[PDB]
């Protein structure tokens, strides 16, 4: 037996079907992640990603910041929370500008078919081309994704701060 | 087809009848070795050199132990320990003998390899018949057989004397009685 | 001395490096070490690569073990 | 079979070997391992077809029987006296003579001599594996000549193997009992 | 008790009680899943039993080397995290089970690459199964011995309580 084969029977792609790229564990694990989980609107994907990211982002800032405390301090928790929230704001700014400069679409998975059927004799790159058919690959989709990331980041950072305070106080 | 010495063994292929003392006693088939410059010619030359060396050594031990040492030489009757007494007082004799034996052995090895290469010299042959005791044939074969048998017996004897002198630190006939 | 009696040279005894390498295949490695014997017996540069890499690593190991366990008197 | 009738036969105990009755409950005469490879680890010779485990076992059984017969003779001899006409062999039984003589440098000499003979006759065994007509245990040793008359040879064969089995068991008992018929525990 | 992998020399198709002679393919897939999960968990449990007995670096020593005693000494908030991790792993395994071409114990998805399996692949799967079975028996024996005697594996062996 051989556990490495050309990806999708194409020996010319710059890719391989290894026990890591195309394993059933990899398939299921990546399909349960918010970025690829089926049945999620882009706002929901952004909200979940932001929640998880703020939740694990408050950690390093609170623990190793400039205002640490070997005991529990409200000032240390506030400093870590503010740093995490501002980092989420910076990431949201990056997401917003990236989406602004990347896509020009409001409804995908159709425009591609329209220009593959009804011809696309225009300036292209909006009618024709169009990389990716996901709802995240639109101006509207990425805007809602960034909004969800930002709101979920705030909520997750607050939740993680509350959990840290409870763990440090009642344990 | 069966070896004369060992009837339960097939005749060793390389030992037909030619060499003196041949009775087919090669249970391990060492005569068939043809590697590391070792073959039947080299093995026979080594056997003959061992035979001659053992004969000389056994004769020397017996002579010195029975008739005593030559004048001016140490005594003690232990031939394995009297060597260090000779070296302690006449090291130059031992060194000169060693150098002579070394040169003669280099010549012997060169002769063995040459005679093995361009086959003209029988193994163990050094053209040393100053008194002409083996000129004619039909006596040369008998003399070869006598030399081989005496040399094997003296090989065994000399090894025994060496081990006895090293272990018991006494003379050969001293161990005998 | 024991390790020197491993590879088959002139008798029916020992190993053939070709047979050892060719038997070490696997699911993840395809043909495995097939052809490595031909590579290392027809290319001086491959032998030099292996020998020089292991030789430099050995030199560094020697350097470590030297001061770590001084092997000479008054060194 | 002719013994243990509820087992048919091992597989190879046809009857071509002397003293054959068919007794082999464990089927040990069917191991595919050529035990000559315990001597010559490699095939070595291209003509080495191989030796059946049954023939190797027959050679081992004959050798064991001869060893045990000589051993019981010696052990019985040293129980009733019979010391060698030389010093340093006084009386020290058989349960202690072995160690005291291993100490006195002559059991090593016996080991060397027995090993020399064993190596020669094992070369015979290896030639048999190579495909010589020599049968197991046949060293062609008939100096006195009571081995002619093929019927007498076959009778003496079966006699030797049966006596060897008896002597193996008797030596096991004698060494285990530390002798009871001629000495005490 | 089929052409399934796991039949070894000592007892080929070992179903003395006929559990598989009447079951359909789905029940047999369930049985294989249970056997493989038990075997893997038991291999981990045996290795942990021994290693914990002669090495417990975590928790600043303490956490008495005898298992079934350290079970009641872990902070019980580390128990929760191990439980949640196992739960997430088995949720992922459940998600894997609905992938097309799924095989009972195959969570690596080897069916993607292994079509027309060899004898080496079957032999390795049988090796895993047999090691898992031996580890199941071993861990059952470990737990029972520690319960009845009170000493751990290398402690009972060292004293000689056999
Ligand atoms: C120091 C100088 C010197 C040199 C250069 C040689 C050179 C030689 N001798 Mg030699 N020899 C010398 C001194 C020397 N001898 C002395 C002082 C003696 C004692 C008087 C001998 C006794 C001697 C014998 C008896 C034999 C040789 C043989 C040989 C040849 C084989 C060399 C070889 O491969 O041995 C490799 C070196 C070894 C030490 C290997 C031998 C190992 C054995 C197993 C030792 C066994 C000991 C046991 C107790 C070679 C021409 C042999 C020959 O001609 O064969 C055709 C041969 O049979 N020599
Ligand atoms: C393998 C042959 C061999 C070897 C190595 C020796 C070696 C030795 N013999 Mg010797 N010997 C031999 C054969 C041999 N012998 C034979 C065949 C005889 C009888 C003819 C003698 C008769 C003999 C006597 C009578 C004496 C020695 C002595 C000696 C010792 C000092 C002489 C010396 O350096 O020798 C090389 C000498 C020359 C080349 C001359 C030395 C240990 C002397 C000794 O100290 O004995 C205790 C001594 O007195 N030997
Ligand atoms: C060539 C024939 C030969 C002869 C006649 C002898 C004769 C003798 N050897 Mg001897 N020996 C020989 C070859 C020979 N050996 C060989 C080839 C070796 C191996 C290299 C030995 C190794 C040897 C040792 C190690 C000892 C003897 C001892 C003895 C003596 C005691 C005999 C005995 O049965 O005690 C038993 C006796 C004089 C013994 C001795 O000197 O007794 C004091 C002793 O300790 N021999
Ligand atoms: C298995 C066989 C065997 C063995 C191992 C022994 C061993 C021993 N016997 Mg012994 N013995 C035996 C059979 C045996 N015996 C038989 C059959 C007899 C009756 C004939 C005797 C009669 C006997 C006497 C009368 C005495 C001993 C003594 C001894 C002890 C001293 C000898 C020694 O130190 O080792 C020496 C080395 C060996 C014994 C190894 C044997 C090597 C032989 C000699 C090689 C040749 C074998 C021969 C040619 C076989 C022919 C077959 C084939 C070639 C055709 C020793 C424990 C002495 C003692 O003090 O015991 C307490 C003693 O006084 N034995
Ligand atoms: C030390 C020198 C020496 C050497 C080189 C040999 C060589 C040989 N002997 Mg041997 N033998 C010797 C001394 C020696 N013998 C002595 C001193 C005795 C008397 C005790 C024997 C008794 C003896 C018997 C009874 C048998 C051999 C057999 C053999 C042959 C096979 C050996 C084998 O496979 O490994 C041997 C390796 C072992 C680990 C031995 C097995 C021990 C068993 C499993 C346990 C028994 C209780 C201890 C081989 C030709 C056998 C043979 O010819 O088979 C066809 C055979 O049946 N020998
Ligand atoms: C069923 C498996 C199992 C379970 C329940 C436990 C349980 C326990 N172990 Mg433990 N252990 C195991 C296997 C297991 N072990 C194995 C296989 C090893 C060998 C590496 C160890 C080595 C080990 C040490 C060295 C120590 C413990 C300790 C402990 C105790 C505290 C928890 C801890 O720190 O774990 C620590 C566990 C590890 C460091 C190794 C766990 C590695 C896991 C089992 C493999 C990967 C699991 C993965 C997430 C899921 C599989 C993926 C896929 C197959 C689905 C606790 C009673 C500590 C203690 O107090 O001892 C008394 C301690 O110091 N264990
Ligand atoms: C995602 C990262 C992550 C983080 C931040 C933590 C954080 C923590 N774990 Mg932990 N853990 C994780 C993943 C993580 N875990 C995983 C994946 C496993 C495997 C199941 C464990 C298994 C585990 C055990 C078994 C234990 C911890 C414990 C702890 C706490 C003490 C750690 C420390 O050094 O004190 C700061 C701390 C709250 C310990 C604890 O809570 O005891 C007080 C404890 O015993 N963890
Ligand atoms: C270390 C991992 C390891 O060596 O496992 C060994 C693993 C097993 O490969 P094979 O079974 O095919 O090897 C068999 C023969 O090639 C022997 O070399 O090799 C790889 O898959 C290479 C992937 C490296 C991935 C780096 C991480
Ligand atoms: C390459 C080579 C030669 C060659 C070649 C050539 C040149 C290329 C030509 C051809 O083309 C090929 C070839 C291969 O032939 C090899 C050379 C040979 C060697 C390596 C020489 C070894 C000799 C050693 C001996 C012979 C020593 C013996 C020791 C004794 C000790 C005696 C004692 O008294 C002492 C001292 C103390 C006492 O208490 C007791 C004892 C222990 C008995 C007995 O005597
Ligand atoms: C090598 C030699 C002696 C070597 C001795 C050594 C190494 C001993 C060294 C030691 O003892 C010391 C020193 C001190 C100890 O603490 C250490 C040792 C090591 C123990 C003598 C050679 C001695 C060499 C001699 C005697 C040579 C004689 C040559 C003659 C007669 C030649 C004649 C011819 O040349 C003509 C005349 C005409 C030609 O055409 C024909 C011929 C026939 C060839
Ligand atoms: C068990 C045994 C044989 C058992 C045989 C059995 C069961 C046979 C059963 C059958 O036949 C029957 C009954 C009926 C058949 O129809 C069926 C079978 C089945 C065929 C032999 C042991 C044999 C055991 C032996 C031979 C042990 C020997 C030990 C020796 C010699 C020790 C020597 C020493 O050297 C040391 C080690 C130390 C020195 O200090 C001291 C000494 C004493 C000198």
């Amino acid at each position: 037996v051989s556990f490495i084969k050309p990806y999708r029977q194409d020996p010319f792609v710059g890719h391989l079907a290894t026990p890591i790229t195309t394993s059933a564990f990899t398939r299921a694990y990546l399909k349960v992640l918010p970025a690829y989980r089926p049945g999620l609107t882009p706002l929901s994907r952004g909200a979940e990603i932001g929640f998880t990211h703020g939740y694990f982002l408050i950690g390093p800032f609170y623990t190793y910041g400039p205002l640490r405390s070997v005991e529990f301090s409200l000032t240390s928790l506030a400093a870590g929370l503010l740093a995490a929230i501002t980092l989420l704001l910076i990431l949201t700014v990056g997401l917003s500008i990236y989406g602004q400069v990347t896509y020009d679409v409001y409804d995908n998975a159709l425009i591609v078919k329209l220009v593959r059927q009804m011809v696309g004799s225009e300036r292209t790159q909006d009618l024709p081309q169009i990389k990716g058919t996901s709802e995240l690959d639109t101006v509207l989709g990425w805007q809602k994704f960034s909004e969800g990331f930002f709101s979920g980041g705030l909520i997750g950072s607050i939740v993680a701060a509350v959990g840290i305070a409870l763990y440090s106080t009642y344990l | 087809e069966r070896s004369k010495s060992l009837p339960f063994l097939m005749k060793p292929k390389n030992l037909d009848g030619s060499m003196a003392g041949d009775v087919g006693f090669d249970p391990l088939g060492l005569s068939e070795i043809n590697d590391v410059g070792v073959d039947l010619y080299w093995l026979r030359e080594a056997e003959l050199k061992h035979c001659r060396l053992g004969m000389m050594a056994a004769a020397g031990i017996l002579f010195v132990e029975i008739l005593g040492p030559a004048p001016g030489f140490p005594a003690g009757k232990s031939q394995m320990d009297v060597f260090w007494k000779v070296y302690a007082e006449k090291p130059s004799l031992i060194g000169a003998s060693l150098a002579a034996i070394a040169i003669l052995e280099v010549i012997s090895g060169v002769a063995t390899t040459q005679g093995r290469q361009n086959g003209d010299r029988a193994p163990g042959d050094y053209n040393f018949d100053p008194l002409g005791f083996g000129k004619d044939p039909a006596k040369f074969k008998d003399l070869q057989l006598k030399e081989v048998k005496n040399g094997r017996l003296a090989m065994i004897a000399a090894a025994g004397m060496i081990l006895q002198g090293v272990s018991t630190h006494q003379g050969a006939l001293e161990n005998l009685s | 001395i024991v390790a020197g009696h491993m590879y088959k040279t002139n008798w029916f005894l020992g190993h053939s490096i070709k047979t050892i390498l060719e038997a070490h295949k696997g699911p993840f490695t395809g043909e495995g070490h097939k052809g490595l014997y031909e590579v290392l017996t027809t290319s001086w540069h491959a032998q030099l690569a292996i020998n020089l890499a292991l030789f430099g690593s050995l030199s560094i190991i020697v350097a470590h073990h030297m001061y770590a366990m001084p092997p000479y008197p008054y060194i | 079979s002719k013994a243990v009738p509820f087992l048919e036969a091992p597989k190879a105990l046809d009857g071509s070997l002397p003293a054959d009755v068919g007794f082999d409950p464990l089927g040990l005469s069917d191991i595919g391992f050529d035990f000559t490879y315990l001597m010559v680890p490699t095939k070595w010779d291209e003509s080495r077809t191989g030796l059946s485990a049954l023939k190797w076992f027959r050679e081992a059984e004959i050798k064991h029987g001869r060893f045990a017969m000589l051993a019981v003779l010696g052990w019985v001899a040293v129980d009733m006296g019979l010391r060698l006409p030389v010093a340093k062999y006084a009386g020290y039984n058989a349960v202690q003579a072995h160690d005291v003589f291993v100490k006195s440098g002559d059991m090593t000499v016996g080991l060397l001599a027995i090993g020399f003979l064993e190596v020669v006759m094992g070369a015979a065994i290896y030639e048999m594996s190579k495909g010589s007509d020599r049968a197991a245990g046949e060293f062609s040793f008939d100096p006195l000549g009571l081995g002619k008359d093929p019927s007498k040879y076959a009778r003496y064969q079966v006699s030797e193997i049966k006596n060897g089995r008896l002597a193996m068991l008797a030596f096991g008992g004698i060494a285990t009992q530390a002798v009871l018929t001629n000495s005490g525990f | 008790l089929d052409g399934m992998i796991g039949s070894s020399a000592p007892f080929k198709n070992f179903d003395p009680l006929g559990f598989a002679a009447k079951a359909d393919q789905k029940t047999l897939n369930k049985y294989r899943e249970s056997e493989l999960k038990h075997g893997r968990v038991a291999m981990l449990a045996v290795l942990g039993w021994i290693v914990q007995e002669f090495w417990h670096p975590l928790y600043d020593g303490k956490l008495s080397s005898n298992p079934l005693k350290a079970l009641t000494e872990v902070p019980l908030i580390g128990w929760a995290q191990i439980f949640v991790a196992i739960n997430v792993i088995e949720y992922l395994q459940n998600k894997i089970k609905e992938l097309p071409g799924y095989r009972p114990g195959d969570y690596l998805g080897t069916w993607e690459w292994v079509e027309q399996s060899d004898e080496g692949w079957d032999s390795y799967q049988t090796k895993e199964l047999n090691n898992g079975r031996l580890a199941m028996v071993a861990i059952a024996g470990l737990i029972v011995q520690d319960l009845i005697t009170g000493q751990a594996a290398l402690e009972q062996i060292t004293a000689g309580n056999t």
